[PDB]
């Protein structure tokens, strides 16, 4: 709505917000949670989890 | 570099290949010779960041400045007496010339599509 330029694209969260996000599936379904799965949590290896 | 966009695209193409067939299940890196190793997840191809930085700094610093002294070395044995004729000999055996002769040619001697097609290889090659 602010910019007209599109719909926001990408987070920089801390490392609480990633793992929860690891830990979901953000796909649509009932309910679910899981060992962090989705995204990469290391930041020794890099820094782009992944994408939701 | 847009520069040598066109030739990123044929390397993203190949590795594509790779990346389709099952090249997997392999242990020591399926590598004979040429490139020195660095590994990464997927990163920014924008630009030869950090990761970059560090994979050629340390291909340089450690790396071509050794190598550098050894071309070098080579160098000045190749400008030295009597090595210089070894290496003349062997060139010239690899490498000669003849009164309206040939010179390197490629050899279409398979079986291939068409003779169109050898032609365009030879014209192509020379």
């Amino acid at each position: 709505r602010q910019t007209g330029r599109g719909e926001g694209n990408f987070i920089i969260a801390s490392r609480n917000v990633v793992n929860v996000l690891a830990s979901v599936d953000t796909g649509i379904s009932y309910a679910a949670q899981g060992l962090a799965t989705g995204f990469s949590t290391d930041t020794t290896k890099s820094v782009f989890a992944g994408v939701l | 570099l847009s520069l040598f966009a066109p030739w990123a695209k044929m390397d993203e193409r190949n590795f594509k290949d790779q990346e389709k067939e099952d090249l997997v299940s392999i242990t020591a890196p399926k590598l004979d010779d040429g490139a020195r190793e660095f590994e990464v997840s997927s990163n920014e191809a924008a630009s030869p960041y950090n990761a970059a930085f560090q994979t050629i700094f340390g291909s340089y610093e450690p790396g071509m400045k050794t190598t550098r002294e050894l071309i070098d070395t080579y160098r000045n044995l190749m400008n030295n007496y009597e090595v210089d004729n070894a290496v003349s000999e062997i060139v010239s055996d690899a490498i000669v010339y003849e009164d309206d002769t040939e010179v390197v040619a490629l050899n279409l001697d398979k079986s291939k599509f068409s003779p169109k097609i050898k032609n365009m290889m030879l014209d192509e090659f020379s």
